């Protein structure tokens, strides 16, 4: 639907979908479109408002611009910034290693003040990142995404608390700018306020209001009615300006003469100068909107005007007297009401622009104190624009933020779907907010604003459930970073099709609709009541008048990853959780099928992946092959595609692509061409369908495990591609440099023969575990060896040489084909790190098939292990003699509450066999109503069943009662759903009938060949003898404490011991038992070790005579 | 350099790095390892893959 | 460990002198190695009287039976 | 259970009957008021404040009322009794079935067995030592808590030489504090 070369999924639903889904990656590129400042984002945020623009960069320069020194005789400017065009695309990019940016130029200017000068100089301020067509980023070749941060916004909060000693309410407040100072107004147990600014002990709010230059008349006279002010101005004690100015300044610093600077400089440098305080943008909305300001205003600026100072201030005051409105003079009238902290209308979303236009400004601070520091103490006059501009660190800074910053990750690519992912995510962890250990259990629960914004299904099951969440699907940006949502407005009981994003704020003030409800062909709600959720929060019901506004359709709380599970309102949370989270983490198969019965969300979420190759302008195919493809435009020009083949991902994955088209076919512009990962005719299809039984199987799947069958092997319906990345360097050392040859120090030449004759390994060679993958040499030094060693030399006439053996070799456990070889060389140009001489990289790649011990999971969050591969032979096979494929258990379904799991499985049947409703005389009643044309399906028919909108429990038992025959008329399922099967192993068939049908599973990335490790002697640790493993080191496993608090109460002291002493540090102990051991001797007894001829040392040294008695 | 405390004999006892504190923590060992399990019904009470 | 006892074993199946000989000239049993002359000092013969001697039992052990025991060990 | 291994105050204080006799209940303020009358008798014991939150116990005739008979450790309200005082007031032995029944019921709660020899074996580390409010003629400092064995074995060597006597109450201690204290100095010195 809506997609010019899309499959017929036929759908269940039975709404409308008056919106269609926006462009999910929108978050990213229409988001970082704003610093740059691309004419897209011109044109959008120009037509919907927004009377002048400016883009991030211009933000940031019209703020610095223009420099002044203390001196006041010169001045810097800057302006215009422009990119040029990119040096290197993408691809190139990405494989030599350079990152992706473009140049950038801003035009600055000096002038004199003695006499002026117009000198105007444009600055190269060097290379800057771009967003790739995808939303990603390209940093020293690897493909990072940058995640947007929750953050509570600047502003006014109040708040509410009761003490347990009077048990009374104090109402307190707080003004939380950005990059400036706080000044709670509290109110304590007892009278009056709590001025205390700055956080320094408390003030009386008369002090600060007439310091502010307010006559003690006025503020009784505003501030009176509203008496509890009244007892502050007695007990101030205080009368004048700098009676309580200069106290305000003791308090300040303390203990300093007080004077005129320390008197009013103070005050007017740290609310009104707006270069120490001052609250961006949105803050200076935030605080207008809460009190009735300049409201309606085009208004633009930063100072904490006196004014709105006052005004919180009464306000604070009215809340702890009992009332609802408050005003102001000139102001909009405003509700009295206390702010919450976790609303989705006082958390906004710093996105990929934002950060980047802080790290640019926390740059601009380095830059910008060093010329007016090399400023004047410079030759005057012999200055020129660039001669000021030290730009390096900047560019510094830019880079230290795209590196070793938490909020700049690798792109977690294993299919389609994780990658889409991995954007969309907000996590509120990380710089500039909360921690993940000094956060209660406050901003992790779902808050009943988060509908429509973010997601509560989809979230990390491991410590950090709820700090990491995921956008929904319908929501969207707003300016200032505040998530928005479409609703239709319904006026008179007539829902109209004004779409109207509102945000968290405006939400609660008005009542929002139901998604399904019986509108009847025009808007109107056939039923006189209608559900609703009104302000506070509730689930209230209310008559066909009030409701304004209605939810464009179900499924707006769904994240996208969620609104990919069929028959979602079956499943439990915990369960739907663990399968939307289950999903990101499955691998690309090597055929790639799509599913049999899923949601809508499969065609639209897999051709904005950005992995499926679109074609951009409708042409006609040219020429198709397996490399590339081009498309001849109705005019003149043609353009060639170029699918990448066989690429790595980041996580070892196969980026395979394949076109999907002819040498004739007509293609328009949107349609797919070529496949992706994970996709099957531009869908996504991240599994396979296989005939599922639900009987327990004499034991071989027993708690979650699971059983296949062997046409799963042999017929390559689960083999995937994996791709390792090994890499190794030669650098220079104190005795010379390393090479990287053939030649090798003691060595047979059987372990040569595959070797290319300068070194690395020839393309092709089918290496295994232990071989060499690189021949690498190393300076030996200068020795002195044994007699032993020198009367064995002269035996084998071989003189000693002074290089070591340390080659690449490939890891334990890891065999396949080399594919590709890189090799970088600094004598070739081929800059690489400080003291590198040269770098290779080999590729190995290995087909894995389906094997015992390898996680399996469907959509409906079930898991489990493969126990046992039954030959084809012995499976319980249908009537026909078409052996099941998985044998799922029976006792995981009831009590997990996913049923869900089990619908699919009948409907999946259905979609297989294919239906045609005996509705020949009158549609029966069950089926009366559903789609029309859904009747009948050809056997092996693609369905849809969206989230909360699909099929129905009245539904497949009525398509389920039409299953037309295989090949010769004999219905296999029964009504209820279940066949007879035969038991392939004893012979005779099982005594009841038994549930089968086809289920859409997935292969994991838990594979055990990732898990198996062991150790028998590796590595040691230099400084602690315990042991110690990398890359191609066995690691060693950690006997923790719970296994000696075990072990001892089993009373084995011995093996504990033992696992104590001469396995972990006791360097003695290790080699005189390895030696008992491959001698054949008696393991000497464990006595005392020597980590206790150490502490009496570490003791002595402290004048401490310890002695053992 | 960098504004930080050196640490002085004491700090060899103290703390959850001293020797005192050694043994307990738990340590890393030889001979060891891991891996996922499935189920083994023809496998003895006395016997495991 | 084990190399020094199939050094000890391999040398104790030649002659009576020729694995003293071989010891005195590696020094393998004292420690410090001897002159041509040195080792022959104690066997009253001179130069070629010792490096003769030398010459052929090194020959000997280059055998392939005697090179089967210990060519893994280097 | 955390609360009670570390013989803490229970935040739902209940007050424990200290003196066999009658009872005399008064309303008030929000609270309560109770007066137990010695069946001595003679001086009684007196409870200020028991918020209508913490509403009365129940006892074997019925919801215990005013003018009733209650005895030396009948508790009076619902809620927790903190293990310091049925201690003082009724003596060790009958702490520890306190503290073993007060955890066996948490236990049985859920269905969960734990035979009472492991709490026994727990609880055994709790009573071992005792408070030296008199520090009599042995060095004992005021307010020390001293093993057991170790203080009874000092006082044994009170061959006459000036009747030395240390005077020491038990002292019920949670687990945490109790371990602090040990007689190995590297043991500790581990903490």
């Amino acid at each position: 639907n809506s997609v010019p070369g899309a499959p017929n999924r036929v759908s269940f639903a039975k709404l409308r979908e008056p919106l269609e889904v926006p462009g999910l990656l929108d978050v990213q590129t229409d988001s970082f479109e704003w610093l740059i400042g691309s004419p897209r984002w011109r044109e959008s945020a120009a037509e919907r408002g927004d009377v002048n623009p400016v883009g991030g960069l211009e933000e940031v320069l019209y703020e610095l611009s223009p420099i002044e020194d203390f001196s006041g005789s010169m001045s810097l400017s800057f302006s215009d910034p422009r990119f040029d065009d990119v040096k290197a695309p993408v691809d190139e990019c990405k494989d030599k290693d350079m990152t992706y940016a473009a140049p950038l130029f801003v035009t600055a200017e000096f002038i004199n003040n003695n006499t002026g000068e117009i000198k105007s100089q444009t600055v190269f301020m060097g290379d800057f990142p771009m967003m790739t067509e995808k939303g990603t980023f390209i940093i020293n070749g690897t493909e990072r995404v940058v995640v947007s941060q929750l953050v509570r916004s600047p502003g006014v909060y109040f708040d509410e608390t009761i003490d347990k000693s009077t048990d009374k309410t104090l109402h307190s407040v707080k003004v939380i700018p950005s990059r400036g100072a706080w000044l709670e107004f509290d109110v304590d147990k007892r009278d009056t306020v709590g001025v205390r600014i700055d956080r320094k002990r408390r003030q009386p709010v008369t002090v600060l209001l007439k310091a502010l230059g307010w006559t003690s008349e006025q503020i009784v006279e505003r501030f009176g009615f509203s008496e509890i002010m009244r007892s502050t101005l007695e007990k101030d004690n205080t009368v004048g300006t700098d009676e309580a100015l200069l106290d305000i300044y003791r308090k300040l610093r303390p203990g300093e003469p007080p004077t005129k600077e320390s008197a009013q400089t103070l005050l007017e440098n740290l609310f009104f100068k707006e270069k120490r305080y001052d609250l961006a943008r949105v803050g200076r909305y935030k605080v207008n909107k809460k009190l009735g300001l300049h409201v309606g205003e085009p208004i633009t600026s930063s100072t904490l005007t006196e004014e709105d100072v006052v005004a919180t201030i009464e306000y604070l005051v009215r809340l702890h007297e009992g009332q609802t409105t408050m005003t102001v003079p000139g102001g909009v009238e405003v509700p009295v009401e206390t702010d919450d902290i976790d609303h989705f209308g006082n958390r906004r979303l710093r996105t990929v622009g934002e950060l980047i236009q802080n790290q640019i400004r926390v740059g601009m601070s380095r830059m910008e104190r060093v010329v007016r520091e090399r400023m004047t103490t410079q030759d005057v006059e012999a200055i020129t624009p660039q001669t000021l501009i030290n730009i390096r660190p900047v560019v510094a800074a830019i880079k230290e933020f795209f590196g070793t910053s938490q909020l700049s990750q690798f792109m977690d690519q294993n299919n389609p779907l994780s990658g889409l992912t991995h954007k969309r995510r907000l996590s509120a962890l990380g710089p500039g907010g909360l921690s993940r250990e000094r956060a209660g259990l406050e901003v992790r629960d779902v808050h009943p604003s988060h509908y429509g914004r973010m997601c509560p299904i989809e979230t990390p099951e491991g410590p950090n459930i709820g700090l990491i969440g995921s956008l929904s699907v319908y929501a969207r940006v707003n300016p200032f970073g505040f998530i928005e949502t479409p609703y239709r407005k319904v006026v008179d009981g007539v829902v109209s099709d004004e779409i109207v994003y509102l945000t968290a704020d405006e939400e609660d003030r008005h009542v929002v609709a139901q998604a399904n409800s019986p509108i009847d062909a025009d808007g109107r709600f056939v039923e006189p009541r209608v559900l609703v959720r009104r302000k506070a929060g509730e689930v209230e019901y209310v008559p066909s008048s009030e409701v304004d506004y209605m939810d464009v359709s179900p499924r707006q709380m769904v994240s996208v990853a969620t609104a990919m599970i069929p028959f979602l309102e079956h499943d439990d949370a915990n369960r739907a959780l663990m399968g939307a989270n289950m999903q990101r983490q499955a691998v690309p198969l090597v055929r790639s099928e799509a599913p049999l019965v899923g949601t809508g969300m499969e065609l639209r979420a897999a051709i904005d992946a950005g992995d499926v190759v679109v074609a951009e302008e409708s042409g006609v195919i040219e020429e198709v092959s397996a490399d590339y493809i081009t498309v001849m435009h109705d005019n003149g020009t043609r353009r060639t595609y170029r699918m990448r083949k066989f690429a790595r991902s980041n996580h070892g994955t196969c980026a395979n692509q394949c076109p999907i088209v002819d040498a004739g076919d007509r293609v328009e512009a949107g349609q797919v061409i070529a496949d992706g990962p994970c996709t099957d005719d531009g869908e996504m299809a991240l599994g396979k369908n296989l005939l599922v039984a639900i009987m327990p199987w004499e034991g071989h799947n027993y708690e979650d495990a699971i059983i296949l069958s062997n046409r799963l092997v042999e017929e390559d319906v689960l083999t995937s591609i994996h791709i390792e990345e090994h890499e190794i360097d030669a650098r220079d050392t104190k005795l010379g440099a390393e090479e990287i040859t053939r030649d090798i120090p003691n060595i047979s030449d059987e372990v040569l023969a595959d070797l290319d004759e300068r070194g690395i390994v020839r393309i092709g060679a089918e290496v295994r575990d232990g071989d060499i993958l690189v021949g690498k040499v190393t300076p030996k030094g200068e020795t002195e060896l044994t007699p032993e060693e020198r009367l064995l030399r002269a035996i084998f006439g071989e003189k000693a040489r002074e290089v070591r053996d340390t080659s690449l070799k490939v890891p334990h456990g890891e065999s396949g084909k080399v594919i590709g070889i890189r090799v970088f060389s600094r004598e070739d140009e081929d800059e690489l790190p400080a003291g590198v001489n040269e770098l290779v990289r080999v590729y190995v790649a290995q087909k894995r098939k389906i094997s015992d011990g390898d996680k399996l999971a469907g959509r409906h969050g079930n898991k489990g292990v493969i126990g046992k591969i039954l030959p084809v032979e012995d499976m319980p096979f249908l009537a026909d003699g078409t052996p099941v494929d998985i044998i799922l258990n029976t006792h995981g379904v009831p009590r997990r509450m996913n049923i869900g799991q089990i619908l699919e499985t009948h409907l999946g049947w259905c979609a297989h066999s294919g239906w045609k409703v005996d509705a020949a005389k009158g549609v029966p009643d069950w089926a009366a109503r559903l789609p029309d044309e859904l009747l009948e399906a050809q056997p092996n028919a693609i369905v849809s069943t969206p989230v909360f909108d699909g099929a129905q429990e009245a539904e497949l038992q009525g398509l389920l009662s039409c299953t037309l025959p295989n090949r010769d008329g004999d219905v296999l399922v029964d009504a209820d759903g279940k066949a007879m099967l035969f038991d392939g192993r004893s012979g005779e068939p099982f005594p009841y009938p038994v549930t089968v049908g086809y289920m859409y599973i997935m292969k994991l990335h838990h594979l055990v060949d990732d898990k198996i490790h062991a150790r028998s002697t590796g590595p040691y640790s230099m400084i602690t003898q315990q042991p110690l493993g990398g890359k191609a080191q066995f690691g060693g496993q950690r006997f923790g404490e719970m296994e000696c608090w075990a072990m001892q109460a089993y009373g084995a002291a011995y093996t504990l011991q033992e696992l104590l002493t001469i396995k972990s540090d006791d360097t003695v102990g290790r080699v005189k038992v390895y030696e008992a051991i491959v001698k054949g001797e008696n393991i000497p007894e464990p006595g005392i070790p020597e980590s206790f001829k150490v502490l009496l040392k570490e003791l002595q040294s402290l004048c401490l005579n310890v002695e053992v008695l | 350099p960098g504004n930080r405390p050196l640490k002085s004999l004491s700090d060899l006892l103290k703390g959850k790095q001293g020797r005192f504190r050694q043994n307990l923590l738990g340590k890393r060992v030889d001979y060891s390892g891991r891996s996922v399990i499935v189920v083994g019904p023809q496998l003895k009470l006395h016997q495991c893959g | 460990t084990l190399l020094q006892d199939q050094l000890q074993s391999v040398l104790d199946t030649l002659s009576e002198r020729e694995a003293g000989v071989v010891r005195l000239r590696f020094g393998l049993t004292d420690g410090q190695p001897r002159t041509l002359d040195e080792i022959g000092q104690v066997y009253g013969v001179t130069r070629e009287r010792i490096r003769q001697i030398e010459s052929k039992t090194m020959s000997k052990l280059r055998h392939p039976s005697r090179s089967q025991v210990l060519r893994d060990y280097l | 259970v955390q609360e009670l291994f570390e013989a803490r105050v229970p935040r739902g204080k209940a007050p424990i009957a200290d003196v066999t006799g009658r009872v005399r209940l008064e309303d008030g303020e929000r609270f309560y008021k109770i007066t137990i009358v010695p069946d001595d008798g003679g001086e009684e014991v007196v409870y200020d404040k028991i918020s209508k939150r913490q509403r009365l116990r129940v006892f074997k005739e019925r919801v215990l009322s005013d003018g009733d008979h209650v005895e030396v450790g009948q508790q009076l309200m619902e809620g927790s009794a903190d293990p310091h005082e049925v201690l003082r007031v009724q003596g060790p032995r009958e702490v520890q079935i306190h503290l073993v029944r007060e955890v066996q019921e948490v236990y049985r709660a859920q269905g969960v067995s734990i035979h009472d020899k492991h709490i026994e074996v727990i609880v055994r580390q709790m009573l071992r030592r005792v408070t030296i409010i008199d520090s009599g003629s042995t060095e004992f400092l005021p307010g020390s808590l001293i093993d057991r064995a170790e203080f009874e074995a000092e006082n044994r060597r009170v061959v006459a030489e000036g009747g030395e006597p240390a005077a020491g109450r038990p002292v019920l201690m949670g687990i945490t504090k109790a371990s602090l204290a040990t007689d190995s100095w590297l043991s500790a010195a581990s903490f």
